[PDB]
């Protein structure tokens, strides 16, 4: 169990930092599928089967119209890739590079300093996760029913052409 | 059997990997794409916080974060139609004209 | 137990087996058969005459709006997977709140549908007269 | 390797094995049936000359598939040119490998199992996606914008057709799916699931009416133009694949599986997989391709409301005599 | 624990915004009316606005694991749906210009209200991520309603890019504040400890971040004049009033409710973020030619006078009644000011010598323009002296010795557009008529409770919560 | 005063008029077709579209215009021309239809052969129609002639071209239920065709060029028992028809690809010269066998 998580953890950052230092962006939304497989699998090894199972079920949706967007727009040749290269200089990501990096510094600096007892994996179904979601958490569901509503009228607002 | 640190640290390598391509990166969709890193890296960070001490809670927060990862990439991809259509590319430094 | 071990290996070696024979008939494909060879061989096909430009234009889809309420409403559609399972340990009130949700969920789709939205086609397409 | 636990192992891993074997050979053999079965429904025979009755078609097909060159385009990516055959392979095999074909005779006992479904479905697009995109033709681009658009029609009520069954079943397991049909098939109380899900499979595989992606009158044969050899194979063999896993699907979903009265379990779930294959295979052959806009407009405007209301009224039923 | 009767009788306002919301949407997938949805916003936004009555006669009830109701959260619902109603009849004579449709902007209106309402009552982690995400996407909306306008674009894309990494950072340093504790609710945050502990002080350092982005906090401030300029101007007026009280009023309830406001690193982090922000508020509006940005600093300003109120809450317990009226005057004043800049860009198409061609609009105007400055007779004034009395109470000399300094400063600019009113420069319709009244009625409100503070005093002291 | 005077039938790379009296006629007299690099390079260059010659336009602020060529090899195409299409996604802006691939000179074929020899080009002219190909051709030449044949073989040539027109409508039939997405009814519409092929082999010796109408008259009596096949085809066709029908010309996803697509009123079916089903469905009652009859169809 150790095994898949850590595997999948490392696919997931070696994915990750392939996408955000990529110039083509279907190879960039390939690796972020890739990445977000991995994450799912994170997700299953830790017991929780109802997170990797819409991690993959509504991210696969996700990108697809992402891919869409990127037929629709960014596919030009190699001029698309030529003009997203003169973007991306050593100087430009060497800037917020070690900003980064001080961030994550300090954060492990917080993250190590806490008690831990091991996460002992039992699983959790999604009965559980139902129960809980339309029990406890009612104005969550609606709200965020609202929410995703709202996302919907703005969406339309803008995207129309004419 | 896990260890708490490890999957918090793993999802603070995506999130701070996902600001760097956000900060880094001059096209809109790179930056979209790395929101969309950071809200699953945020996302991931709560299923370990639930899956250590055995809850569902950390999995509601899940479902609640990719339903806004959902809705804020649909505007921003609107978001980012317009502006192609209005500009004819999709630089983000052009986007100036208000300042001081 | 013995059994979730074994389960966990059977689909171990299942996926392993699946992709090993889909790499192996990749790799037969590959290395049997003679090539070919023509001046026009690596040429993309357009009914026998040359394109006009090249096929990497970027292309007007007219359903991208349908893409991004797709999103959203595959979103509500994993709430509406949550709640489906566990239907009967929620009680009647749960179905009062998922009669809300869906009924929100009706109430957009009839705003969408109403405004002009998921209704992309041209109008020499819409079969009037 | 002397113990009971090892030798289970073994027997399980072989029973894996046998199942993933003999749907191969299943979706291969169905591609021959397809040919003798439009033929039968078309008034003639289809190949019965290669061996008795046409057997040795297939043999001759894979060994002219095998040697028919393979080549990757100079124009084309070919990472991605050589991936989209192996995702269209593996994808519904996968789906597959959760399906219960007999009491005791099972690849994978999930506790998500049509969610894997879902997973693999969404996984399954992308293949018809890159290997349009990454042809680099145009009649390729169009029929994987098709693809994308088919994708947006179906996928918003794939999963809530058989949210129904859920219900019914009170878990996601399809052991407890078929042990819920012990009464009743499903079939009876989840009738439009049955036909919205009918709908969806059909549409996953893209099958005939739903070709959009390789209509071979509006796009000449559509994504695949570029494809030859065997990983032209490999999309045929992936897409029958497909239909061999949708079809038993819908028979543990919505007709009980394997459960039957007097007949073997598997005897009966191999006749009503097989007579759904046919029905795929009547499908095609009966009636036309509609237009795809129409069909984003019937998935949208009709099927998800559809399913919305039999989710509904299937949980006041549930509730009312709980 | 189940849903009782008496919950929705306390859960009226949200019930009310979200039955106006979907019987907007359906008059408008009916027919595309403009008056009929405008004025079936306005009566749903009355109807939660009295709605308020009855629950204050229902009492205060923790509805939820989320929602806890009380005299707190009817004051905030309160001012934001105050905010939401004049946000309302400031955009329809601006709606009566534009080219395209024009019945959206009531609808996101609605839902962020109902966000609004929902941080009010939040008591739950959860409520409050979910509330302030319902605050933002309607606001992303609204931001970019004339997206035919380049700087709506700009502004659009800007708030919602920035938005959504602050939206990350909130539910990362959540996430680790879940990891540390194991509940999320706003009681329980840290009740299991040495309250100084690296995980959890990062978790509310990044909550800190992201609020301080929605609080329009130095040094997450940048997005504040050119968010205010880009939208328009009733988008300008809701992103100043309601989204500044909904989220300090979450702010409030989470620092005041829970253990974790007794840790001595973030009050002093928050003294340094609230120091920061008078100063470079004050500062940066010196020079402004433009009213929006200028307004826009000035609600970086407002906000770090907030936040000298907030921080001396452990000490005192004054300070929750001088968050309070310093929130009422400064939503009046802003208000009023926003309405006058509202009017004047009303109907939409695409201030020096206001007096001579529109005296009433100049009026009110320098009247905001001296409410905002602190000076008496108004009643930012009022809420200014609240702010310093808190201050002083609990031994904060370098915060009110920084309103003191960013006052003069505010002085100086503010009153240079009350003169600019009078220099000398080089409608028609019931509806402006009606943002004039509340215009009007908003400066009236800041003379009357600046001579008179003591009945806002009174209904502030009586919104209550559980101490 | 023309908008676009290029060439139609032959390439762009053409010298001379072919159908001018000094032009060679027969290939034979040029040299033998030799198909070189150079030769395929110039007259692929030839054949490929120019939009900028059409005014096409060929992009847009928003977004890039998609050129496609539908046809020669399409299936699709019934033959082999081409349209190229500019699109905007799946949207035809405009349509250029490329014609000439098909040209195989009859005109100047009909000034190189006898009046007798021609019968058979003229079968090839409208090779799903052969005798009704063959009819107007004879008839003109018997008017050149002064013939006027008698009564039973004005009813054989009404019978052949009825059969012919029979077996050219359940061609087309079968074809656009194809093309709409049903591949099932044309294999039973092939089998109505080979059974109206058996009568015709069995009057004219021939299947789908019969040349089998003379110069005042037929080449053959009718053999002994045409009558039978006759009878058998009667009698076996209007039930396939009516299952044909019922199940794919009353299918409602059929309706939906076909009704309102692709319409047009009774003006511009008279601007455009469309004649056949086409002017009919626009309302003008026009046949030619009613209005102007030939070949003694007054007595049908
Ligand atoms: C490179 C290829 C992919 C490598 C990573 C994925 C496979 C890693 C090896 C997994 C081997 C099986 C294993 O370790 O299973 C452990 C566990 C079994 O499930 P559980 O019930 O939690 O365990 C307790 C058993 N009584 O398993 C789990 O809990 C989940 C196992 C991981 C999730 C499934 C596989 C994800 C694959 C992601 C692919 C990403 C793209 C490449
Ligand atoms: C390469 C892959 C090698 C094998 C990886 C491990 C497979 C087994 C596995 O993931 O098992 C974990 C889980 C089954 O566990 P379950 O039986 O539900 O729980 C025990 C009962 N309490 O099963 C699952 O979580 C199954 C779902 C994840 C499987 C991913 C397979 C790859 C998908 C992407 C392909 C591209
Ligand atoms: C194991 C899995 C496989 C199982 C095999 C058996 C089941 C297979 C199911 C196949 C389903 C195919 C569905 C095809 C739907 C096509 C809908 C469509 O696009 O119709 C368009 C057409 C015209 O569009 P319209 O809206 O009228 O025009 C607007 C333009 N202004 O509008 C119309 O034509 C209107 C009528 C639409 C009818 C939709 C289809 C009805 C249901 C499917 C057919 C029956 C399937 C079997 C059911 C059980 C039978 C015992
Ligand atoms: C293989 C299953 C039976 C196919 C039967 C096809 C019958 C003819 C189809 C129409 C057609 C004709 C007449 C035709 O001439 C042609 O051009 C060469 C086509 O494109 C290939 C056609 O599609
Ligand atoms: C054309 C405009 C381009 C703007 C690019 C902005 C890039 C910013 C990079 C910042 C890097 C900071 C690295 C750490 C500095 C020291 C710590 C913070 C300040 C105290
Ligand atoms: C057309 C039928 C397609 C079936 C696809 C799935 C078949 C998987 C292989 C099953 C092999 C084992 C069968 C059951 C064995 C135990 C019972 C034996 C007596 C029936
Ligand atoms: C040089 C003449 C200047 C005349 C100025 C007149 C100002 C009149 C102000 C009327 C009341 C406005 C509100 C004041 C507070
Ligand atoms: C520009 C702002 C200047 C603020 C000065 C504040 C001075 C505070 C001194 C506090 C001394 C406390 C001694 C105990």
């Amino acid at each position: 169990m150790e095994f898949a998580f850590y595997i999948c953890g490392l696919i997931a950052i070696l994915a990750t930092l392939r996408v955000i230092t990529h110039t083509n962006p279907v190879h960039a939304l390939l690796y972020l599928i890739i990445s977000l497989l991995a994450i799912s699998g994170v997700f299953f090894s830790l017991g929780a089967y109802f997170a990797g199972a819409l991690e993959i079920i509504v991210y696969a949706g996700a990108i697809m119209v992402l891919f869409v967007f990127v037929v629709m727009m960014l596919n030009l040749g190699g001029s698309e890739i030529e003009q997203e290269r003169q973007w991306l200089k050593p100087q430009v990501w060497i800037g917020p590079a070690i900003l980064s990096a001080i961030m994550l510094v300090v954060i492990v600096y917080a993250i190590l300093g806490v008690n831990d007892q091991g996460i002992d994996g039992t699983p959790i179904s999604a009965k559980a996760v139902g129960i809980t979601l339309f029990g406890p958490y009612v104005l969550a569901v609606e709200l965020a029913s609202m929410l995703l509503l709202a996302g919907l009228v703005v969406a339309f607002h803008v995207g129309r052409e004419e | 059997m896990i260890p708490l640190q490890h999957g918090l640290i793993l999802a603070a390598i995506l999130f701070v990997l996902g600001l760097t391509g956000l900060v880094i990166r001059r096209n809109l969709l790179f930056m979209l794409i790395g929101l969309e890193i950071m809200i699953n890296a945020s996302a991931l960070a709560f299923v370990v916080a639930g899956s250590y001490w055995g809850q569902t809670d950390g999995q509601v927060m899940y479902i609640l974060a990719i339903s806004l990862a959902a809705a804020e990439a649909s505007i921003g991809l609107a978001l980012l139609l317009q502006l192609h259509r209005r500009r004819q590319n999709l630089n983000i430094d052009s986007v100036s004209e208000m300042r001081g | 137990s013995t059994e979730v071990i074994a389960h966990h290996w059977a689909f171990a070696i299942f996926l392993i087996v699946a992709i090993g024979l889909c790499c192996l008939m990749l790799v037969g494909g590959w290395f049997l058969g003679g090539r070919a060879r023509a001046r026009s061989k690596n040429v993309p096909f357009e009914s026998g005459i040359d394109s006009v430009g090249s096929a990497r234009l970027r292309l007007s889809a007219k359903f991208y709006l349908v893409a991004m309420f797709f999103v959203i409403f595959d979103v509500e559609a994993l709430y509406l997977f949550a709640w489906s399972t566990s239907i009967r340990e929620s009680g009647w009130v749960g179905f009062v709140e998922a009669a809300i949700f869906i009924f929100v969920l009706l109430a957009g789709l009839v705003y969408l549908v109403r405004i002009g939205a998921l209704d992309w086609t041209p109008a020499r397409s819409r079969r009037e007269r | 390797w002397i113990s009971p636990e090892l030798i289970e192992i073994l027997l399980t891993i072989l029973k894996a094995v046998v199942i993933l074997l003999v749907v191969v050979t299943c979706g291969a053999f169905m591609s021959f049936g397809e040919r003798r079965l439009l033929g039968l429904f078309q008034n003639r025979y289809g190949p019965n000359r290669v061996g008795w009755g046409g057997s040795l078609q297939l043999v001759a097909d894979m060994i002219k598939m095998f040697f028919k060159e393979d080549w990757i385009p100079k124009f084309s990516d070919r990472v991605i040119f050589t991936l989209a055959p192996m995702i269209a392979f593996t994808s519904l095999l996968l789906a597959f490998a959760i399906v219960p074909v007999s009491p005791g005779w099972v690849v994978a006992d999930l506790n998500i199992g049509i969610l894997f479904f879902l997973m693999m479905a969404g996984l399954a697009v992308y293949a018809v996606l890159f290997a349009g995109w990454s042809s680099n033709n145009k009649y390729s681009l169009l029929g994987a914008m098709r693809a994308s658009a088919q994708t947006l029609s179906y996928e918003v009520f794939l999963g809530l057709s058989l949210m129904g069954v859920v219900a019914q079943a009170g878990s996601f397991n399809m052991t407890d799916i078929v042990n819920s049909q012990a009464h009743v098939w499903n079939v009876i109380p989840q009738f439009f699931g049955f036909i919205t899900f009918a709908i969806a499979g059909v549409a996953v595989c893209h099958r005939h009416p739903f070709d959009q992606p390789e209509a071979e009158q509006e796009l000449a044969d559509g994504y695949h133009i570029e494809y030859s050899g065997m990983k032209f194979g490999l999309f045929f063999v992936g897409e029958y694949i497909g239909i061999v896993t949708i079809s038993a699907l819908m028979v543990t979903l919505f007709f009980g599986g394997w459960q039957g009265p007097l007949l073997p379990p598997f005897i009966w779930f191999a006749l009503k997989t097989a007579f759904f294959m046919m029905m795929f295979i009547l499908i095609r052959a009966s009636l036309p391709r509609p237009r795809y806009d129409q069909v984003m407009s019937f998935g949208w405007k009709i099927c998800l409301p559809l399913t919305l209301i039999n989710l509904l009224v299937t949980a006041a039923v549930i509730l009312w005599q709980a | 624990m189940t849903i009782t009767p008496q919950n929705l009788i306390a859960l009226l306002p949200l019930l009310i915004v979200g039955l106006t919301v979907v019987v907007v949407m359906l008059s408008i997938a009916w027919r595309r009316n403009h008056f009929l949805n405008a004025t079936l916003s306005v009566i749903g936004l009355n109807a939660a606005l009295v709605s308020l009555w009855f629950v204050g006669q229902a009492g205060a009830m923790d509805v939820t694991p989320l929602m806890r109701v009380d005299g707190f959260a009817m004051l905030y619902t309160g001012l934001v749906l105050l905010a939401s109603l004049a946000t309302c009849t400031f955009a329809y004579p601006w709606l009566e210009g534009y080219n395209d449709n024009k019945d959206e902007f009531y609808l996101l209106v609605l839902i962020a209200a109902l966000g609004g309402i929902l941080l009010a009552n939040a008591n739950h982690l959860a409520s409050l991520f979910l509330g302030i995400e319902l605050i933002s996407l309607p606001l992303f909306g609204l931001v970019g309603y004339a997206f035919r306008q380049k700087r709506s674009l700009e502004a659009s894309i800007k708030y919602t890019i920035l938005s959504a990494a602050a939206s990350s950072f909130l539910l990362f340093g959540m996430a680790l504040v879940y990891a540390q504790s194991g509940d999320l609710s706003f009681v329980a945050l840290g009740k299991n400890l040495m309250l100084n502990e690296p995980l959890l002080l990062a978790g509310f350092g990044l909550m800190i971040v992201g609020l301080g982005f929605k609080l329009s906090l130095v040094p997450f401030h940048l997005w504040t004049p050119d968010v205010y300029q880009g939208a328009p101007a009733p988008v300008s007026t809701f992103l100043a009033t309601a989204s500044k009280i909904a989220i300090f009023g979450v702010v409030m309830r989470l620092f005041l409710y829970a253990p974790v406001g007794d840790s001595e690193a973030i009050r002093v982090v928050l003294a340094i973020i609230a120091f920061a922000s008078i100063i470079f508020g004050n500062l940066m509006a010196l020079s402004q030619t433009n009213i929006k940005r200028l307004l826009g600093y000035s609600s970086i300003s407002h906000l770090g006078y907030l936040l000298v109120a907030l921080i001396a809450l452990q000490t005192g317990e004054m300070s929750m009644e001088a968050v309070g009226v310093y929130l009422a005057g400064y939503l009046f004043s802003s208000l009023g000011a926003f309405g006058v800049v509202s009017l004047m860009s009303s109907p939409y198409r695409g201030y020096r010598g206001l007096f001579w061609h529109r005296p009433i609009l100049a009026a009110v105007m320098t009247v905001m323009m001296l409410s905002l400055a602190g000076i008496p007779m108004t009643l930012g004034f009022i809420g200014k002296f609240y702010v310093l009395a808190v201050g002083v109470q609990a031994h904060l000399w370098w915060l009110v010795g920084a309103v003191v300094v960013g006052s003069a400063i505010g002085l100086y600019y503010y009153l240079r557009v009350a003169v600019s009113l009078y220099l000398h420069a080089p409608p028609s319709n019931w509806q402006y008529s009606a943002g004039g009244i509340v215009v009007l009625i908003s400066a009236l409100l800041v003379l009357v409770l600046g001579v008179w503070p003591q009945p806002l005093i009174s209904i502030v002291r009586l919104a209550m919560p559980l101490m | 005063g023309h908008p676009n005077l290029r060439r139609i039938m032959m390439p762009q790379t053409w010298k001379g008029h072919p159908l001018r009296k000094d032009y060679p006629a027969r290939a034979t007299e040029f040299s033998p077709f030799e198909l070189t690099k150079a030769k395929q390079d110039l007259e692929m260059e030839a054949l490929t579209f120019k939009p900028e010659e059409w005014g096409m336009k060929r992009g847009t602020e928003n977004e890039d215009f998609m050129f496609l060529n539908l046809g020669p090899n399409h299936p699709s195409a019934h033959g082999a021309f081409r349209i190229v299409l500019q699109l905007d996604g799946e949207e035809i802006v405009d349509c250029v239809p490329d014609i000439g691939y098909h040209h195989r000179g009859a005109e100047k074929m009909g000034e190189r052969q006898s009046w007798h020899s021609y019968i058979p080009y003229t079968d090839r002219i409208e090779y799903l129609g052969g005798c009704v190909n063959e009819m107007p051709y004879v008839l003109a030449v018997e008017k050149l002639a002064g013939i006027t044949v008698p009564d039973r073989v004005n009813v054989i040539r009404v019978m052949l071209s009825e059969l012919f027109r029979i077996n050219s409508h359940l061609l087309y039939i079968s074809t656009f239920i194809q093309d709409v997405g049903a591949m099932t009814p044309v294999f039973f519409a092939f089998t109505d065709r080979q059974k109206i092929y058996d009568l015709v082999e069995a009057i004219t010796g021939f299947r789908m060029h019969p040349a089998w109408f003379r110069i005042g008259g037929v080449a053959h009596d009718l053999p002994r028992g045409w009558d039978r096949l006759l009878r058998e085809f009667l009698d076996w066709m209007p039930k396939r028809l009516a299952s044909y029908e019922k199940a794919a010309l009353q299918n409602t996803i059929l309706k939906g690809r076909s009704q309102g697509v692709a319409a047009y009123g009774a003006k511009e079916a008279l601007e455009w010269g469309t004649t056949g089903a086409g002017l009919r469905a626009t309302g003008i009652d026009f046949d030619v066998r009613k209005a102007r009859p030939y070949s003694g169809y007054e007595n049908f």
